[PDB]
RNA sequence: GUCAACUGUGAUUGAACAAGAGUUAGCCGCUCCUAAGGGAUAGCUGAAAAGUGUUUAAAGGGGUCCCCGUCUCAAAAGGGAAACAGGUUGAUAUUCCUGUGCCAAUAGUAUUAUGAGUUAGAUGGUAACAUAUAUAUAAAUGAACUCCUUUACAUAGGCUUUACACUCGGGGUGCGUUUUCUUUGCACUUUACCUUUAUAACAAACCUUGGAAUCAAUUUACUUGGAGAAGAGGUUCGUUGAACUCAAUUCAAAAAUUUGUUUUGUAGCAAUAGUAAUUCGUAAUUAUCCGAAGUGGUAAGGACUAUCCUUGAAAAAAGGAGGGAACGGCUUUGUGCUUUGCUACUCUUAAUACUUGUAUGAGCGUACCAACAACCGCAUCAGGUCUCCAAGGUUAACAGCCUCUGGUUAAAUAGAAAAAAGUAGGUAAGGGAAGUCGGCAAAAUAGAUCCGUAACUUCGGGAAAAGGAUUGGCUCUGAGGACAUUAUGUUAACUCAGAACUGAAACGGACAAGGGGAAUCCGACUGUUUAAUUAAAACAUAGCAUUGUGAAAAGCCACAACUGGUAUUAACA
């Protein structure tokens, strides 16, 4: 209700530790889910990335 | 007919304080506190309510008889069969091309 | 109100105690006495 | 309160030591027809006998030591 | 429908209210309760279930949107840019 | 989006696309009602008097 | 008991005064948990007082050296483990009593019984999914480490299902009216939790078959479908809570386990308890307790639908899934580990015994009032003061009006008189605002059905405009269902429309209930405000517009200082 934006909740791998965890990303417009998203320097070019 | 009292103490009609009369042996108008509707068990990915699986509040579903509790097929009452087959399929898939471009790359 | 807790309870039944009269076999050999409308404990 | 349907399994609930008595009750001519409980110290047991010769003749069979309730 | 000669769905707000801003938000309103095309399943079912967000019913899934209606042009155009290198 | 120009380090983040829920500000407010409930979640900023 | 004072009159009365008595909980609350919150630690500032609260941390918990990781108080209406019925006292009772139950536990070792598995970890069902009925539905290999889910949520609108309530009609009991008339009026005809409650029933969900356009199925509402509908056959959840062959029995057929006929049962609880009775003794017995159905007032559920530049707490607590650590009993060398030899055993609930501090049920609350005198207003003060239960007739109606159940007939006085004057009221010939700053006051108007409705307008309204008509009682006429015989029957609720007759032309017969029109001026509007001389033309408001500000060295503001707030922010700010 505060933010004027939609947020996202994205799942990542832990990578030291087991198991899965979960994140909370401001949404970028036609975002959906079920979308994958990456992030970092070889990530390609998407929106949402 | 009669006017009813509260039995059960903090004499209010919450959420939590819903309210059944009902004429007693002896012909009196008396009350019941019934116990509160509880959410379904559901498929975790799908977010929609399981069959087999009893509905019952968490100091009922403690007691509750180990049958009634989870389905015996996979991953039980945690997911629902329809889900357990995409993911077989797509772990089948997944497998099957990994395999493949393994062999095509050089 | 109708619920309480040990103290009070312990102190209504000490002034309920307390505000009975004199015993006269002493007065052969004054008085405080409380009415409960008129004055308030204060409590 | 648990009503019971066979014979057999009523001599077994019997037959426990956790039973303490037996209660009897012959009810309303439409013909008569006989409520026999029987106290576990878990629950009160209850059978239903159409022929109260038969009931009784079971009662009596059934272990002469524990005690017999009649409600008249 | 016939009821109403040109005010349409903003006949809710009646007399009350000025006229040039009713027609402003008749425009809005009218795009905002639009039932649209899911690109996943092939069926008119999209709504708007929440200010930037427009779920299809049939398929159950959230796009995430603009806040009257589910593109704008400013996101199609960089899509585009984006592809055709 | 003020217009300003800025220089920033090559290595600092940023997400494709733009933010969600664009258009916010052009439906009309029809009502004081609906400027109560949007400063209802924000803040003791409305009325302003 | 009682009458000194008080009980603004009397008083034997009393919430006054004196003496005593009275509040019993594993199951009802608090008690437990977190929230909005409060207090501290770590620090750091401040002469100290204090200001702060992870912000330069070598501080609390779990496993078998690792993994988590500030603490604590804060809801008697959020969350939350578990009990009801009848009876009982001078005053309490979910607590005493009687019955039935339910809940959390319940250590060690040894016996015993209960089912599993063995020569080490069950099965069914194509499927969705199911399966331990032992007194007792008990155990259906599983460690670290994980991943989920219940807890757990807005508002509005209809539809639908049940319950309680209400009603009508029949039989049965007793009581009432009873000149005359009444095949009558009334009362009573009761049934709880609990038993994975057992089943039936139904809105949904899911699955097998099936393969749909000439679209069909289909709700009050629109919904659904090749990402598989209708159809056909299932299965589940949830409501519910003895419905229905449900269970037992009989005789006939499959059969030397299913279906039809007979006999039982308020499913057990359950009648012995309740209730109306009925006799007898002067405490005991007897007789009774059930067939049809309608209304839709409450509440709960369900499937939904619609709206928000608003999408509407959390944790404690509990459950499910992934994973695959570990692994027979008896005997022994060698080195808990390994080779030799043996095979009713290994699990698992419940009961029992013996040992181990005394191996079951903590603690507090529970009276009465809740203002019609117990609370606040200096006081038995016409003021104020939070929540739920909600009968019949009239009706749109839980309004107003009268009535049954329950309550009351007391209000700081009484009597007698009846003029002025006062005050709350009525009513007035002829006129009709000419009185008075002012139509102020009062009255007129008002409900339904049928007609009819302008200037003007942002075309949405204006609007109940204006302006008309009708409305009782009675006896009918017409229209709207459900079942089952192939055009004919059996049968229920009520609402509508029309025609006569009728009467002091009277009928929204009390009752509730708008005065209207022509205009101007101001403010657009719903909103807000001078508690106790002020509701508006003032404020807010949508709309229009401006300014500053790109971020920890920013804007703007707060702090003594350190530091905060805007900020869980980010120029659509």
């Amino acid at each position: 209700p505060g933010r004027g934006a939609p947020l996202a909740k994205v799942i990542f791998k832990r990578t030291e530790k087991y198991g899965k965890k979960e994140e909370l990303i401001i949404a970028s417009e036609g975002m959906f889910t079920g979308q994958y998203i990456s992030c970092g320097t070889k990530a390609p070019l998407s929106v949402g990335n | 007919a009669q006017r009813v009292h509260y039995r059960r103490h903090n004499h209010y009609n919450t959420k939590s304080n819903k309210v059944r009369p009902v004429r007693t042996p002896g012909g009196k108008l008396t009350i019941h506190v019934v116990k509160k509707k509880a959410g379904k068990p559901k498929c975790a990915d799908c977010k929609t309510a399981i069959q087999g699986v009893k509905a019952l509040r968490p100091a009922d579903n403690y007691r509750a008889r180990r049958k009634n509790r989870t389905v015996a097929r996979a991953y039980g009452g945690s997911i629902c069969a329809r889900c357990i087959r995409e993911r077989i399929m797509r772990a089948f898939l997944f497998e099957e091309q990994k395999c493949v471009r393994q062999v095509l790359k050089e | 109100g109708s619920i309480k807790r040990f103290r009070l309870k312990q102190r209504l039944g000490k002034c309920r105690r307390q505000n009975r009269p004199v015993p006269h076999w002493y007065r052969l050999k004054n008085t405080k006495r409380r009415h409960w409308r008129r004055t308030k404990l204060g409590l | 309160p648990k009503q019971i349907t066979d014979i057999r399994k009523f001599l077994k609930i019997s037959r426990k030591p956790d039973t303490t008595a037996v209660i009897i009750m012959k009810k309303k001519s439409k013909t008569v027809i006989t409520k026999l409980k029987l106290r576990t110290k878990k629950y009160l047991y209850t059978m239903v006998f159409a022929d109260r010769k038969k009931a009784e003749r079971i009662e009596n069979s059934l272990l002469p030591s524990l005690k017999r309730i009649y409600y008249p | 429908s016939r009821r109403t000669k040109k005010v349409g769905l903003t006949g809710k707000y009646g007399t009350r209210y000025g006229s040039s801003l009713r027609k402003q938000i008749k425009k809005i309103e009218l795009m905002q309760h639009a039932k649209y095309l899911c690109t996943f399943c092939g069926k008119t079912a999209t709504k708007r279930t929440c200010v930037g967000i427009w779920k299809c019913k049939k398929c159950k899934r959230k796009v995430c949107g603009g806040a009257w209606s589910l593109t704008t042009p400013a996101a199609v155009a960089a899509k585009s840019t984006i592809i055709r290198l | 989006p003020s217009g300003a120009k800025k220089t920033i380090d090559a290595k600092a983040r940023a997400m494709v696309g733009v933010v969600g829920a664009g258009g916010r500000i052009d439906k009309p407010i029809l009502k004081a009602g609906v400027a109560h409930h949007k400063y209802r979640v924000k803040r003791n900023c409305w009325p302003k008097v």
